RNA sequence: UUCAAAUGAGAACUUUGAAGACUGAAGUGGGGAAAGGUUCCACGUCAACAGCAGUUGGACGUGGGUUAGUCGAUCCUAAGA
């Protein structure tokens, strides 16, 4: 069954850094 | 057809929209910021003075010139969890309080106004002019107050899902206006990024959008677009009015199942030149999402007895759109006349207290704020029977949710394609298939959110701007060129933030992402971006 | 073929021995079938004034003779099962006495 | 008649209120025997006879 | 129900059927502290009591409908 | 379209019998929107609805 | 007339550019209900589906009373099997029970 | 959800009052609410609360 | 009884207009008593019923509507119980 297998396909499927701004108010 | 008078109605309400959004952070920061005013604005006294604000200043534009203008998009502020729709009245205060008591302190914020630290206040609104309309949002950050420092400074910057939120949106909606922007100069795309000889595709877009967000670990809900604006068709009600033609690019439920399994909007579309193009971009974190899940959104209802959650909030819409297409004679006399000023108003959403001939108020007085709610009384009682015949509908207020797809999985559905909600007032939400391949209805979705005990809220990020790409005979430098109408680094500076997560260098189309940056940092030989100045007022 | 004539039908020996609860009504009928005999076409309108003109004199006051106006002409829909109609009008004349088959330019 | 007395006029309530054919949910239920209003009333055919 | 709010300044309530003029009047004055002009009732064919409430010159019924919810 | 009810409106309204009482028939759509007095008043103001003259009972031969 | 023509004359707005050809923009309803109309018979049945599944299901429930002939579920004559005023003549010389 | 009686049992007469008073003033507004929604499950509840506090007091 | 247009898949029968007639104030008009009990009115709508038809209906489905110190009951007594 199509159902069925996109169920499988899902199940398998989900089984420094940055900073903006500075100290002040905008 | 892009010509002088297009153009310089485009520039008049951008802006108008600028000069907006600056009364309304000046505002915000004087209130909770320098604490120098004695007296908190609230979010309506903010929502309704913004209002009166543009009021007066498009009133001296386009005077016996231009046959419609007015407000396009009402001032929303949004908070945290609130993705859109919260624009509350003046007369809906107590309301507001009688209806949330008892309830949690998870809306704390919108239920009593007042706002708090650490907060992400969204703020939105559209100014038209002609029904050529140019529309502005800017999420910024509500902070606690240093006291040891001289200088009125933030004590720190902002740490987590927030945090990441902010930066993403950031970061993708300058990303999409240097990719809209390399659109008139087609040599100039990044060879990583896409075709030198292709244009610019609503798939770049949302790749490139999608990478940014599973980057910063933050979804996109379901009403973000990047889409073409003409003459009185800017998609200020998307999901209430339906459109003949669309050109743009759309996120839904549908498109994260495709992704996850990997009128109608389709991606297939060249960007050309001429053209206004609007932004509008939410990410909602999923720092607290320990497993793979949906992102939804859940309507809010003014009635208190439909459940027993204790986080769960009951509010009143601010915003009706009338439906011209509808006619109905009404009964009540005070109904006709408040309809007759509704149809006065024009295609846009409007306000009850925009419709109030005191407003906007002139000098802001105790007594000219009473006449308003005593107006705003009668319109309410008109206002009942106009909404009883379906002359008019609400735009909803939406929270996001984040549903775990395991539930989804594990879940029945009897009826499949064949269920819709049959007592939906609005056609468009009322007949939708949010997961189209496995046969999942609105209806069957908002089941499954109010059944399952993990669905969380997700906080959301907003960023929104409107840009026109014009040609070498548009532009003033004899070059074509990206006039960004509403955004910048002096209405939109981003907030003081700090987040865990950055852009991958490993990846192409974060390659693309740099280069896409570089160029429009060089002014020389990459890309010309002219962005709209906010006028002055004292 | 569009083409418009003037007649002068002979109702008196067409309703002759008529009773009188139908001789309108039969007045109508008869006009109908000399409009599809002198134009071949199966529909036929009648004009309002014609219809009052018939019924003038009561339902039994059928006048002798009647001047009409017939044109035929182009069934515009679609749908139509014709492409061709006929269409009858009334001719308010001094007498419809001494009268011949006439045609009439259009223009 | 026009000038009722509050007793005919309280039994004629009732019998408006039970005028009504079967709410669609009841034949969704399950081991659901109930198909139609075996004794619904109309003005016309059957008399309450006070 | 809702033309006699801004046509006569009238309320319109569902009330018990053991209810009389004065308690209508009384509960109404003490649940919504708005003096009353006059009351009329009837029974409906549902068998239910109506009450046509008008309230003083001094009072409005738009602000006790705006304050009860339905508006 | 069915103007039964505008019909016996306009005759209540104007005050004669339904006999008395002429709807435009070229304007169907705007008479068919009048589910009132107050809009049936406005229709015999702007000419949609026309009061018909009496029938007229000579005495000149009495 | 020229002057009165050039007086009438047509200018879109923005209802007629969005609205212009579209229409409905609400859901109706199957009993043409207004917003806050109670809906006794379909009420209880939210999504159409249901709906429909039940309209079929009382649908094929009223055929018998349809091939009988019912004005309804309030048609509840019943027939005697005979009638004594028609099955109880002995006419003799004298009075008769019908003409 | 709603009231319990073990717990209503701890309070005195003027307490077990004041919260009759407040279970009828929710009660009134769920049947504004009513007009509105047609499914409002929160009005079984409180009627039960109500009659439960009417209980208490009479024991 | 007739003509045209509209609605509709479908019009002798629905709607509007145009005509011809009738009840002829002891009416086929306007109100009531007894009786009926929502049949009143709006919206939706055609399986069954309207011994033809039907887009129409006193039919089917959902609702709205009956406001009194002065109109009646309530009070009085009659033949009577
Ligand atoms: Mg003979
Ligand atoms: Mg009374
Ligand atoms: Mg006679
Ligand atoms: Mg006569
Ligand atoms: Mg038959
Ligand atoms: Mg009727
Ligand atoms: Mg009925």
């Amino acid at each position: 069954s199509s159902l069925t297998l996109v169920k499988e396909a899902l199940w398998s499927v989900i089984d420094q850094g940055t900073t903006l701004g500075g100290p002040f108010f905008p | 057809i892009l010509q002088e008078s297009v153009l310089n109605k485009y520039r008049t309400a951008g802006q108008i929209a600028q000069t907006a959004l600056k009364y309304v952070t000046s505002l915000i920061n004087d209130s909770y910021h320098s604490k120098t005013t004695q007296r908190q604005l609230t979010v309506p006294e903010l929502c309704l003075l913004t209002d009166s604000f543009i009021l007066t200043r498009l009133e001296q534009y386009y005077k016996n010139k231009v046959n419609e203008r007015g407000i396009a998009i009402p001032t929303t502020i949004d908070i945290d969890q609130i993705s859109g729709g919260w624009c509350p009245e003046i007369d809906d205060t107590q309301n507001l309080l009688n209806w949330n008591k008892g309830k949690d302190s998870t809306f704390a914020s919108s239920v009593t106004g007042t706002l708090r630290p650490g907060d992400l206040v969204k703020i939105t609104l559209g100014v038209h002019i002609d029904g050529y309309t140019s529309e502005v949002s800017h999420t910024m950050v509500i902070y606690p107050v240093d006291e040891t420092k001289p200088i009125l400074q933030p004590t720190g910057p902002l740490l987590g899902g927030k945090a990441d939120a902010v930066a993403a949106a950031h970061i993708a909606m300058e990303t999409v206006v240097a990719l809209l922007a390399c659109a008139l100069t087609p040599e100039k795309l990044p060879a990583s990024l896409g075709g030198t000889s292709s244009g610019i595709t609503g798939q770049l877009i949302r790749t490139i959008v999608d990478t940014i967000a599973r980057s910063y670990n933050c979804g996109v809900v379901p009403g973000s677009r990047v889409r073409r604006i003409r003459r009185f068709l800017a998609g200020q009600n998307e999901g209430i009015v339906a459109e003949r033609e669309y050109k743009g690019v759309v996120w839904t439920e549908s498109h994260q199942e495709a992704d996850l399994l990997s009128a109608i909007p389709s991606d297939d579309f060249v960007v050309q030149s001429g053209e206004v193009y609007l932004i509008d971009l939410k990410m909602a974190s999923l720092e607290h999402c320990t497993k793979k899940g949906l992102v939804t959104l859940e309507t809010v209802d003014s009635y208190t007895g439909k459940s027993h959650k204790a986080g769960e909030l009951i509010a009143r819409p601010g915003a009706y759109v009338r439906d011209f297409a509808q006619t109905h004679i009404l009964k009540l006399k005070t109904s006709r006349q408040l309809l007759t000023k509704i149809d006065k108003q024009g295609v846009y959403p409007f306000k009850l207290s925009h419709l109030s001939s005191n407003f906007p108020f002139v000098h802001e007085n105790e007594e000219e704020l009473q006449s308003l709610k005593k107006d705003l009384k009668s319109f309410r009682l008109g206002m009942s029977e106009i909404s009883n015949n379906y002359l008019c509908v609400e735009s909803p207020i939406q929270i996001a949710r984040w549903v775990p797809w395991d539930h989804i999985l594990k879940a029945t559905n009897p009826n499949g394609n064949l269920s819709y909600d049959a007592t939906s007032t609005l056609t468009l939400p009322g007949h939708e298939l949010p997961l189209p391949k496995l046969g999942v209805s609105a209806i069957k979705l908002k089941s499954l959110m109010n059944s399952t005990k993990e669905s969380i809220s997700l906080p959301v990020a907003r960023e929104c701007n409107t840009i026109v790409l014009c040609d070498s005979s548009v532009s003033t430098t004899d070059r074509p060129e990206l006039l960004r109408l509403t955004g910048g680094s002096k209405t939109c500076q981003p907030s003081w933030i700090h987040s865990q997560h950055e852009l991958n260098p490993q990846d192409s189309i974060v390659q693309g992402i740099f280069q896409l940056a570089t160029l429009a940092k060089d002014k020389r030989f990459g890309l010309l971006l002219k962005e709209t100045q906010p006028m002055k007022q004292k | 073929d569009v083409v418009t004539r003037e007649y002068t039908i002979n109702l008196h020996k067409r309703l002759h021995g008529v009773s009188f609860k139908k001789r309108a009504p039969r007045a109508v009928k008869e006009i109908k079938k000399f409009a599809k005999l002198h134009m071949g076409t199966d529909d036929v309108r009648l004009a309002p004034e014609l219809n009052q003109a018939i019924w003038k004199r009561g339902v039994k006051g059928v006048e002798y003779r009647l001047r009409l106006r017939i044109s035929r002409k182009r069934n515009e829909e679609e749908d139509a099962k014709n492409p061709l109609f006929s269409y009858v009008e009334p001719v308010l004349v001094a007498s419809a006495k001494g009268l011949q088959t006439v045609v009439v330019e259009e223009d | 008649a026009a000038q009722k007395s509050f007793r005919i006029k309280q039994k004629m309530a009732k019998a408006k209120k039970q005028n009504r054919p079967l709410p669609q949910w009841i034949r969704l239920r399950t081991n659901n025997t109930i198909r139609y209003n075996a004794k619904r009333r109309n003005w016309r055919r059957t008399k309450m006879n006070i | 129900a809702m033309k006699k709010v801004e046509d006569g300044n009238i309320l319109v309530f569902q009330v018990s059927m053991k209810a009389n003029k004065y308690q209508i009047k009384k509960a109404v004055k003490e649940l919504y502290e708005v003096d009353v002009l006059k009351v009329n009732t009837l029974v409906r064919p549902n068998g239910t009591k109506k009450a046509y409430v008008r309230l003083t010159a001094d009072y409005d019924a738009l602000d006790i409908a705006n304050r009860i919810g339905y508006i | 379209a069915n103007l039964r009810t505008q019909k016996r409106l306009a005759a209540s309204v104007v005050g004669v019998g339904k006999r008395k009482v002429w709807l435009d028939p070229n304007e169907t759509s705007e008479i068919a929107q009048a589910n009132s007095r107050n809009a049936i008043r406005k229709l015999v103001k702007n000419g949609t609805i026309v009061k018909k003259a009496v029938t007229v009972h000579s005495k000149s031969r009495t | 007339q020229n002057r009165a023509a050039r007086k009438n004359r047509y200018v879109e707005r923005g209802s007629d550019v969005v609205f212009g050809d579209q229409d409905a923009l609400t859901a109706s309803t199957e009993n043409g209900v207004k917003l806050r109309q109670t809906d006794r018979l379909l009420d209880g049945v939210a999504d159409g589906s249901m709906r429909s599944k039940a309209d079929r299901m009382a649908k094929m429930e009223r055929r018998e009373r349809n091939r009988h002939a019912k004005q309804g579920e309030s048609d509840r004559h019943n027939a005697v099997s005979l009638s004594k005023h028609l099955f109880s003549g002995k006419r003799g010389v004298g009075k008769t029970d019908f003409r | 959800a709603g009231v319990k009686a073990y717990e209503l049992r701890t309070k005195s007469k003027e307490q077990l009052a004041s919260q009759l008073v407040d279970l009828k003033k929710e009660l009134a507004e769920l049947k504004v609410q009513k007009l509105s929604r047609p499914s409002l499950p929160k009005i079984k509840t409180v009627r039960k609360s109500i009659a439960c506090v009417l209980t208490v007091i009479n024991e």
